[PDB]
């Protein structure tokens, strides 16, 4: 029920050999959208403040609980037009990296 | 004398108004002093080198 | 006077001077702007606001016998209700005020 | 009193850093509007400036 | 009709007032300004005090103004700063003794028989000095200078005087440079200037002429005067490589006591890194040649000074802090990689064309393989060492005797318990981290007991105390000493994030 | 298609950002398909945002200068509109000085931008550094913090930011004194000046004369009449075809020159001044009342006014 | 949302060097006002009786519980235009001095 | 029967003892009203008394 324009590993429009923009159908469009949503950060969407991932306040800064970051990421994964629910979320926080893993559910 | 600038004027009373120097030939100059004081107790005038 | 509040965009309707008025106030860049309608009929659009000068400028509209509006000072939606007022004046006092202007 | 920005570049979000395409497109639109919307007004004002 | 303050007294005071007792982690600045006496350190609590003491034109006022205005994630401010002098060249002996606003031109009527006594190499006295005019303090200073010049002593034959106005001191200066000692004493003459003048009365700062010295010696002497600070700094002109290397070596001589922060340019990193490999406790910062300095090197010091250690959740990261005042240095991946390989710190820009993001990026710190590299670990070790030392001295000063038996070691554990509780609540200790095989072998090698790695995995620390005997070098006798070993899991902060999502 | 003709006869219309945003969303949705995703993260969402901002900004800016000829406007357009008649702007000057007085120790330099204060607590800064003569006298150059037409009292100054051993911020009347203009007329007194000028031009010859003379100090009453003919109209005006028949009363005329000055302002441009019939009011002087030449780049002119005959009742 | 005129350590109007009264903005005005309110005592405010601190009834006089003094002081700290709630109150009573300490909470 | 005070100095309180300024201001207002509000009536009645 969704659709979007394919982009490469960098966040730019990717063109095929024929030089035609391709409109991705469902499923794959959902993957593109969720990646972009998790990468979008808070405080950037003009005309909609308080949307995005609060990285600098909830993850990078020293924190007490870390539950707030989980809630923020769960909300960011949601609000996609097609995503229904979240099955898993890990938040490894092992070693130096802040590991994150998730699997979501779509209608199709 | 050589440059032609009125260096210092002083206000003890409301006396002075203006002072000026005018250029003349052969190292000669003319000094003008204007004093407009409310009182009138003029007593003496002094001139000396500095 | 005209009751107001501290909001960037607002519009109120009131019945004064034996006529029906509706005024919309909004901020545009730096200065404030207004839209005035009478008896369900538009009158003027996008008039600027300044202290003391009247809102209705062109000769015909402001009155054969109606009134007009004037801000005391320059408009600012953050100072409404506190030191900034808007006043309505019917024909007689507006006429004497206009004469006093010159 | 509150500031009004009114800038085209605000549309760009920093998901977009290594993108030559979309950033270039937005920027080119930006100088298009800069040339034909506001510098136009400045020149017109300076010309009608008596 | 009698006063409120005799029965009721309210002190009030604005919020964010946190009384504190213990070690202070505050900036110390070594300056070449003439006003500061060589042997004294000064502490300020506000930028206004620094402004009044030094003046707006001074570099130090700018540094202090930049330093004080800073807010951490938890609202906090440095709330202190210290200053000290480094003599660059040989100086003449001098004296200074006034701090209080004594100068309101009271010299009137003091002309008769001025008999101030100057205790130089040989005792000498001054003659009568006219001060009844009291026209201006600079005039009377010049009068005193002339009367001093009237003496035939080699030091006083070319002496000078100076009076500062924003601060209120009177200063003498000797003739020769690098040698000589001066002193001043009061007398029985009722109308003497020394009692009224700053010097020869109570707290008076005296200076001995002495030659130029290396900066490391100066900082060592400053520490010997007092050591209640952290992350010292040299202001003014940049220093050459050799002096910086010497200071770094001296700092490394002490074991995790302070942080040495310096400023340098991009072209200079190739030289310094080779020279200052290892030598832990030194921070390298990149400075922009084109623009103003903006005092980039102070950032770690401000971050450290803003830290509060008593409250829980204290350990903070250094990777992401924003300084709006400072400028921007690097903007490319290649230069960033080169700088990181060179172990430098900078403020990198992530974008233009919209609201900018820049932050003090690398929290790394040059040092050898064995020592900790991250800054937060260094700060935590500093605080931990201070607390442990204070606890041990409290034990020694309170109990009458510590027997060399099991009771003594039990007492030591009992005393150290609250410090470890404070540390584990603070955040310097961590629990639950995984231990690698080589790490487990290392732990078992350090302490003869096996299964301690399980302890440091679960609780985060492991302690043990034993006592033995030894003989000291100063005297042939022998005493008893106690040895402990402490192993704990280092704290960490997030630097890089890994993610992945799968549709099903 | 989705365009709104937001300029109409009544004026210009401005809509809320939500409405233009929805219109742009509808445009792109029709452009690609009903199943597109329009969020900030996706590129087409960024295109939506850019288009909406551009449209709203240009439309608001165009609405900004919709009316200019009306003298309500300001900020440059109004500046030219008023300068068409008369008007000064800028006037943003601060009184730089000369010939300061400073006494201090020998062979020292005062760093630039020192701070000095006057008794009413006005802050004055210096300009350029200079050495000090061993005598103890130098000349300084000053400037102030605020760009205002400040009035500094001639009193010995006090130093705020102090160099070493440098005292006695002192005045001398040999110092050049400058009166600085300070944004004297910003936006509203310009309109007041325009009002005053249009009031000035409104009056006719006689009304202007009586209004101006009414403003003269100590003047009690004035009478004015125009013959407009060579015959009698109220009195025997047969002197010329069209003189000014003017009579002025005063409680002494303290400013004789100013009375002519007021009259000199009011002149129609083709009618002479002289009056008399050897029986009317006695003129002050025979050939002229010796006016001023011109305050503004001009030469001499002559006028003629009379005074009434005193009586006792 | 509050303001007042600055006063010195003694409760008199304090003027700057320029000779102008200064109108303190919020926060600092709150501190001044709360100090003044705590210093007022009850019984003398005409047009509003029963407002102030009952020193001579609840503190200086011999008492049973001392709870009443705490209640009265808490009320006096309240009724300020901006004050919202009280965080801490101590009431030490050590030696001869009657220690009092408080930390106040404001909207800003 | 209940007493009526009607005194200006009721405004001064505990909190103003070592204050020269505010107390002086209130006191000066007090004698201003004393001179021009009540003593005036006393003189007026003593003069209107036939």
């Amino acid at each position: 029920s969704t659709s979007t324009i394919r982009t490469g590993t960098n966040n730019d429009i990717l063109l095929d050999d024929n030089g035609n923009m391709v409109i991705l159908r469902d499923v794959e469009a959902c993957a593109q959208d969720v990646r972009a949503a998790m990468l979008m950060r808070t405080g950037e969407n003009i005309f909609d403040v308080n949307s995005g991932v609060g990285y600098f306040e909830y993850i990078f800064s020293p924190q007490k609980s870390y539950d707030d970051a989980r809630k923020s990421i769960a909300d960011a994964i949601l609000s996609s037009p097609d995503v229904t629910g979240i099955e898993q979320l890990d938040i490894d926080i092992t070693g130096e990296v802040f590991g994150v893993d998730a699997k979501v559910i779509t209608i199709h | 004398l050589d440059s032609g600038n009125v260096i210092s004027d002083q206000m003890l009373d409301s006396s002075v108004v203006s002072a000026r120097m005018i250029r003349l030939e052969n190292g000669w100059w003319r000094c003008v002093l204007t004093t407009k004081t409310v009182s009138s107790s003029f007593r003496a005038a002094y001139v000396a080198p500095a | 006077k005209i009751p107001l509040t501290a909001v960037p965009n607002q519009a109120i309707s009131f019945n004064a001077g034996s006529s029906y008025w509706k005024i919309r106030l909004y901020q545009n860049m730096d200065m404030m702007n207004a839209d005035i309608s009478r008896d369900g009929v538009i009158v003027c659009h996008g008039v600027r606001c300044f202290g003391g000068i009247p809102l209705l400028q062109y000769s015909h509209q402001y009155r054969p016998d109606y009134g007009n509006f004037v801000f005391d000072r320059d408009a600012d939606w953050t100072l409404f209700g506190d030191g900034i007022n808007l006043f309505y004046l019917d024909g007689a006092e507006f006429a004497e005020y206009q004469a006093l202007a010159t | 009193l509150p500031a009004y920005n009114s800038d085209i570049q605000q549309a760009l979000k920093w998901l977009h850093n290594q993108a030559p395409g979309i950033t270039g497109l937005i920027q080119r639109k930006a100088q298009w509007y800069d040339r034909f919307s506001r510098q136009f007004w400045a020149n017109w004002e300076r010309d009608v400036f008596h | 009709m009698i006063s409120q303050s005799r029965y009721i007294r309210i002190i009030s005071g604005v919020g964010a007032a946190a009384p504190v007792a213990g070690r202070k982690l505050i900036l110390r600045v070594m300056t070449t300004n003439n006003v500061i006496p060589p042997g004294i350190v000064i502490e300020f609590d506000n930028a206004n005090a620094v402004l009044s003491y030094f003046g707006a034109q001074s570099e130090e006022y700018q540094r202090a103004a930049a330093y004080f205005k800073f807010i951490s994630k938890s609202v906090n401010s440095p709330s202190s700063i210290s200053f000290a002098r480094w003599v660059n060249t040989a100086i003449a002996p001098m004296v200074v003794g006034d701090n209080l606003p004594k100068t309101i031109a009271d010299f009137a009527g003091f002309s008769a028989g001025v008999l101030t006594i100057m205790v130089g190499a040989a005792e000498q006295n001054i003659t009568a000095i006219d001060t009844s005019a009291a026209t201006s303090m600079d005039n009377v200073a010049s009068i005193i200078q002339t009367e001093i010049r009237k003496n035939a002593d080699p030091q006083l034959a070319q002496a000078t005087v100076t009076w500062n106005q924003n601060t209120n001191q009177f200063t003498l200066v000797g003739a020769t440079i690098g040698t000589g000692v001066l002193a001043v004493a009061k007398s029985a003459d009722p109308q003497d200037m020394s009692t009224a003048l700053g010097w020869s009365t109570s707290n008076v700062v005296n200076v001995a002429g002495q030659s130029a010295d290396l900066p490391d010696a100066a900082v060592a002497k400053s520490t010997n005067v007092s050591n209640n600070f952290g992350s010292f700094l040299f202001a003014g002109a940049p220093l050459d490589n050799d002096q910086i290397k010497a200071v770094s070596a001296w700092n490394a001589a002490q074991n995790n006591q302070f942080i040495y922060t310096v400023a340098t340019s991009l072209a200079n990193l190739g030289t310094l890194f080779t020279l200052v490999n290892g030598n832990a406790g030194t921070a390298l910062n990149v400075l922009s040649a084109t623009a103003a300095n903006d005092f980039v090197e102070q950032c770690p010091s401000e971050i450290l000074a803003a830290t509060n250690y008593d409250e829980p959740g204290a350990s903070q990261n250094y990777m992401y802090y924003q300084f709006p005042g400072r400028n921007i240095t690097v903007s490319d991946d290649t230069v960033a990689n080169t700088v990181d390989k060179s172990r430098g710190n900078y403020i990198g820009v992530t974008q233009a064309n919209g609201q900018q993001l820049a932050f003090y990026q690398r929290g790394i710190l040059c040092g050898g393989p064995t020592d900790a590299v991250d800054m937060n670990v260094y700060a935590n070790e500093i605080w931990l060492k201070s607390a442990i030392a204070q606890a041990l001295l409290d034990l020694f000063l309170n109990v009458n005797a510590v027997p060399a038996s099991s009771t003594g070691e039990a007492m030591t554990l009992a005393v150290l318990q609250p410090v470890l509780d404070k540390a584990t609540a603070n955040g310097t200790f961590t629990y639950g981290k995984e231990i690698s095989a080589v790490q487990q072998q290392y732990i078992t090698q350090v302490t003869g007991d096996r299964r301690a790695w399980r302890q440091v995995q679960t609780l985060g620390y492991w302690i043990n105390i034993t006592f033995s005997s030894y003989t000291n070098s100063n005297t042939g006798l022998t005493e008893w000493k106690a040895n402990y070993t402490l192993i704990y899991s280092k704290g960490d902060a997030i630097r890089f994030v890994e993610g992945s999502d799968v549709m099903i | 298609m989705a365009n709104y003709n937001y300029i109409v006869d009544t004026g210009v219309i401005v809509a809320d950002t939500a409405d233009v945003l929805s219109d742009v969303e509808a445009e792109f949705r029709a452009a690609l398909g009903a199943n597109i995703n329009l969020a900030a993260s996706t590129p087409q969402g960024s295109l939506v945002a850019a288009e909406a901002i551009a449209r709203s900004s240009v439309m608001r800016n165009e609405a900004r200068i919709a009316n200019t000829i009306n003298p309500n406007v300001s900020f440059g357009t109004f500046l030219d509109a008023i300068c068409a008649l008369m008007g000064i702007e800028r006037g943003s000057d601060l009184s730089t000085f000369g010939y300061g007085v400073q006494v201090t120790g020998r062979s020292q330099t005062r760093i630039s931008t020192g701070s000095r204060v006057q008794t009413p607590a006005g802050a004055i800064f210096t300009v350029m550094s200079d050495v000090t003569i061993p005598a103890g006298g130098v000349a300084t150059i000053d400037i102030k913090s605020q760009e205002y037409g400040n009035i500094p009292l001639p009193v010995g100054n006090l130093i705020i930011i102090d160099g070493t051993i440098g005292w006695s911020g002192a005045k001398v009347i040999a110092s050049t004194r400058v009166d600085p203009g300070s944004r004297q007329m910003s936006d509203a007194e310009l309109k007041n000046a325009r009002v005053n000028r249009l009031a000035i031009q409104g009056r006719n010859s006689t009304m202007a004369i009586k209004a101006y003379v009414s403003a003269v100090p100590n003047v009690t009453s004035v009478n004015v009449i125009e013959n407009n003919t060579g015959a009698v109209q109220v009195v025997n005006g047969v002197s010329f075809t069209l003189p000014y028949a003017v009579w002025v009363c005063v409680a002494g005329n303290p400013d004789k020159q100013a009375v002519a000055d007021a009259l000199w302002a009011a002149h129609n441009g083709g009618t002479p001044w002289d009056y008399g019939a050897t029986n009317n009011g006695v003129p002050v002087d025979g050939p002229n009342g010796v006016p001023v030449r011109d305050p503004a780049s001009g030469r001499k002119y002559v006028v003629k006014w009379t005074t009434p005959i005193m009586y006792d009742g």
